[PDB]
């Protein structure tokens, strides 16, 4: 069930000069964006959006938080790189994503929402933001950040998965025997590229070997990928 | 930082038609933001000195809507208000200077009014809260002092009236406590009225009854009514919003976000 | 079946032939337009349309019907007619024009484009011998036409189109001769070369007709002959190099590389524009050795011959890799220039590049340029000689009546 949300984001995000006359005629101009949050969230709604955006417009990746913490805390001077680089690609999309001591974070946060806020340029470039949960993130970033919209994603884990397992194998080949009961009732917090992935190393696996088809067990040999996955991180 | 020179509110907006009900309240605090800027010498012919100004609490409701009205009516010179974010920050300290540069600017913009909003952000302090104390008794030696002027505005809005200082403090200088008083049942209608220079407003819409099936839908939540009326009016390709239409949106809006909040 | 199996959207035709303006989208749009890629609504679309554009898109819009018509033979006739014996005079010699593109085995619109040429001065059969003189060769060593256009080699009128496209034509009708030809139109063309030297475009587009008669030669020493005959002042040396850059199809000829390298440093900038240009037709099959640092100079007018070298291959991440760096430049010939070859070498990164230029504009050159990267987002003798006549847009805004004939489409 996304299809009303990615046309609700389509009509979000796909407004502006992307097809601009339905934008600058009626006047109302939410110049900001949304955030993205889902509760699987890693690369699913993230990379199923940040790729089927995609179709005609520029995007930006911003992922992973590793820069500021694997040293000091430079803070938000790579902020003001990518916000002078993105004034310089006005017409694109900022894409943050794997928001992930707290005397610090707070400072950079707070920094971070002023100079994301727009305190020094009116609204032309839409910033989307992204996490694995949103209930971590304080709720201080709602306001000024979020004004035009954010989704939730009410996934039915077996259409989910079956919609997009389906129109994703429709195109290309796959093996038989391919079950669905463990992975809507294991698979969690992973993304499509995943279920993609493990029918990618599936079917390369029985190509290591020569073969077209793949054996339950080994689906479940690569399935343990996707449990051991879950648990690290 | 820039928020010195942001603090000027330039490009007017929402005018005095957006008074939640509050005939009456907006004269007791019009009284004194407005009122002394027609005939300002005549107070001083009157012999007392011009009032100093009230204080606004309680419940959020159409909140910091008021400021803008005080720009919009005040076509003259727009003044500064001075939000509560820019107390609690790191590097505690600089808000001597920052409300001395505002009170200089202020001397500087021909007796330019102040405001002051969010005093929720430090108050509170019930005694790491030494700093505060020097930001919050400077705050009080600033504005309950005489040191700038008795004169045209102070005032103070915030979402919990817990304030122990200021309440015991603002008797002598301030005066006039009122509540929010946040429109129920008679002020939508009048929001919707500032809202009738929105997209293109068909003449069947009723105000009243798209203001009567909303309980706890002040200013901000209306505003989202009328902000997805014109967006599902995109949604849709319809050229004019009527209440018809954009009905889901409404009771969608209040309903399905009021079944978690 | 192309047709059939495959099958072209309106958004290009009816959005960059519905957003024009400033009279050169007029001109974008009917070159776009005059591209096949089924759909005819655009030039269906009432009238007037080509009233209201320039001289140079009369011819490229009156050739547009011709252009959209590679096939149905029978279609050209009762297509064309309409343009024919019109008004406006654009209009009837792009409507010769568009009967020598309409076609090139028919080799019935030789007679009634023929009979009305001689006149040589200034009347309209000089336009309809530019459309049907060019466009009849498109429909192309045919000597009856040679002995017809010795006294248009001979003309000598100061329109550079007329000799333009005869030299040209001529040249396009005798690519791949047996080790070039000697013969008396561009032994002509050479003489009378010598009797003037004046108009520079004469000396350049003229010795493309001198190097295309003498195409098809693997090992003849003609270039050693020209060496020797047409040698004069740095004009008629850069007929020399042209004549070399004509001469070198490829070999073993190692010494061509040494002599590369030798005259890479030459104070005249232009020979080392051209035998440097001709990059893309020696070494066109050892891709590994053309990436090389000449984007690293300040010579911009090497960096054109790497962007010449480019070429309209496959388009590997190496080619576009140095169309960013060639894309971002602040002079409009290079600018201008690299949307073309990045369009030709280009056949989720095709309308992106678009944005990209978006950005940098938000003039009129690289709008029309920009429409036919629009379009065109999406060894041959026929396919890659005509590129020279679009390596001259270094001049007025006149280049678009003959960029518009390209006979390289597929």
């Amino acid at each position: 069930g996304l299809d009303n949300q990615i046309q609700e984001i389509k009509e979000s995000v796909e407004l502006p000069l992307t097809h601009p006359e339905y934008y600058e005629e009626m006047g109302i101009k939410p110049p900001k964006g949304v955030i993205l949050y889902g509760p699987p969230g890693t690369g699913k709604t993230l990379l199923a959006k940040a790729v089927a955006n995609q179709t005609s417009a520029t995007f930006l990746r911003v992922v992973g938080s590793e820069l500021i913490q694997k040293y000091l805390g430079d803070g938000p001077k790579l902020v003001r790189e990518l916000f002078r680089v993105a004034e310089e690609h006005a017409p694109s999309i900022v894409f943050i994503d794997e928001i992930d001591g707290e005397r610090e974070i707070q400072r950079t946060m707070l920094e971070l929402l002023n100079q994301l806020d727009g305190f020094d340029s009116r609204g032309d470039v839409k910033v989307i933001m992204a996490t694995n949960r949103i209930e971590t993130l304080d709720p201080a970033l709602i306001r000024p950040g979020r004004i035009d919209r954010k989704i939730e994603f009410p996934l039915p884990d077996e259409k989910t998965k079956k919609r997009i397992f389906q129109i994703h194998t429709s195109r290309m080949t796959l093996a038989d025997d391919v079950t669905l009961d463990d992975l809507i009732m294991a698979k969690d917090d992973l993304s499509g590229a995943d279920i993609k992935a493990i029918c990618t190393e599936a079917g390369l696996m029985a190509l290591r070997e020569r073969r077209m088809k793949v054996t339950n067990e080994d689906f479940k040999k690569s399935k343990e990928n996707v449990l051991y996955k879950k648990q690290e991180g | 930082p820039t928020v010195t020179m942001m603090q000027v509110e330039e490009k007017p907006d929402v005018t005095y038609s957006d008074v939640g009900g509050c005939k009456e309240q907006i004269e007791k605090l019009r009284e004194v933001v407005e009122t002394p800027l027609l005939h300002p010498e005549r107070f001083v012919n009157l012999g007392i000195e011009p009032p100093k100004g009230v204080l606004l609490f309680g419940p959020p409701g159409t909140g910091k809507t008021l400021c803008a009205r005080a720009v919009a009516n005040r076509t003259d010179a727009c003044f500064i208000r001075v939000i509560g974010s820019e107390l609690v920050q790191k590097y505690v300290g600089e808000g001597a200077r920052m409300v001395r540069e505002l009170f200089e600017m202020a001397r500087t913009k021909k007796a330019c009014l102040i405001f002051f909003d969010e005093i929720d952000a430090i108050g509170g302090a019930r005694f790491g809260d030494n700093e505060v104390q020097r930001t919050m008794l400077e705050l009080i030696n600033q504005l309950d002092g005489f040191d700038p002027r008795g004169n045209i505005k102070v005032l103070m809005a915030t979402n919990r009236p817990d304030t122990l200082d200021p309440a015991l403090m603002r008797p002598g200088r301030l005066d006039r406590k009122i509540e929010f008083s946040l429109p129920d049942l008679e002020g939508r209608t009048h929001i919707f009225k500032i809202h009738a220079r929105s997209m293109s407003v068909e003449r069947d819409i009723r105000f009243e009854l798209l203001a009567r099936l909303c309980p706890n839908s002040t200013g901000a939540e209306i505003r989202s009514v009328c902000t997805e009326a014109g967006m599902f009016a995109i949604r849709a390709r319809r050229k004019i919003a009527t209440e018809k239409d954009f009905l889901e949106a409404v009771n969608k809006v209040i309903k399905s976000y009021a079944k978690f909040s | 079946d192309d047709i059939y199996k495959t099958h072209l959207e309106n958004n290009r035709f009816g959005g960059s032939g519905s957003q024009v303006d400033s009279a050169r989208m007029n001109l974008a749009s009917s070159f776009v337009n005059g591209f096949v890629n089924q759909d005819k609504l655009l030039t269906d679309d009432g009238n007037k349309w080509l009233y209201k554009n320039k001289d140079h898109g009369m011819l490229s819009a009156a050739a547009s019907l011709g252009m959209i018509l590679l096939w149905d033979v029978d279609g050209g006739l009762t297509q064309i007619d309409k343009y024919l014996y019109s008004s406006e005079d654009y209009i009837k010699s792009g409507a010769l024009l568009a009967c020598g593109i309409v076609n090139s085995g028919v080799r019935n619109e030789c007679d009634p484009a023929l009979a009305l040429l001689s006149d040589y001065v200034l009347h309209n059969s000089n336009t309809m011998r530019l459309g049907s003189i060019f466009g009849l060769g498109l429909a192309y060593n045919r000597e009856d036409v040679l002995t017809l256009l010795l006294p248009v080699m001979g003309d000598s009128k100061s329109s550079m189109e007329v000799a333009g496209v005869t030299a040209l034509a001529c040249g396009m009708i005798a690519v791949g001769s047996c080790n070039g030809d000697v013969t008396s139109t561009i032994l002509q063309t050479i003489m009378e070369k010598s009797e003037t030297e004046l108009k520079d475009t004469y000396a350049r587009w003229l010795p493309l007709g001198l190097g295309l008669n003498h195409l098809g030669k693997g090992e003849a020493i003609e270039a050693i002959l020209a060496a020797l005959e047409v040698v004069s002042e740095p004009f008629r040396s850069f007929a020399n190099t042209l004549v070399d850059v004509c001469a070198y199809a490829g070999s073993g000829n190692v010494l061509k590389v040494q002599q590369l390298l030798h005259i890479c440093s030459e104070h005249f900038d232009s020979k080392e524009k051209e035998e440097d240009k001709d990059k893309k037709e020696k070494k066109d099959k050892d891709k590994k050795e053309a990436p090389a640092d000449m984007g690293a100079h300040q010579g911009v007018a090497v960096l054109g011959i790497a962007l010449i070298a480019m070429g309209e291959e496959i388009g590997a991440e190496m080619a576009l890799r140095t169309f960013g760096h060639l894309l971002r430049y602040g002079e409009p010939t290079l600018r201008r220039a690299v949307p073309l070859a990045l369009a030709l070498i280009s056949v989720s990164h095709d309308a992106d590049p678009e944005v990209s230029y978006n950005s940098i504009f938000a003039a009129r050159l690289a709008a029309m340029l920009r429409q036919l990267a629009q379009y065109h987002a999406k060894k041959g003798t026929l396919t890659l000689c005509p590129y020279h006549s679009d390596r001259q847009l270094m001049s007025q805004v006149a280049v678009a009546g003959l960029l518009t004939v390209l006979v390289s489409f597929l």
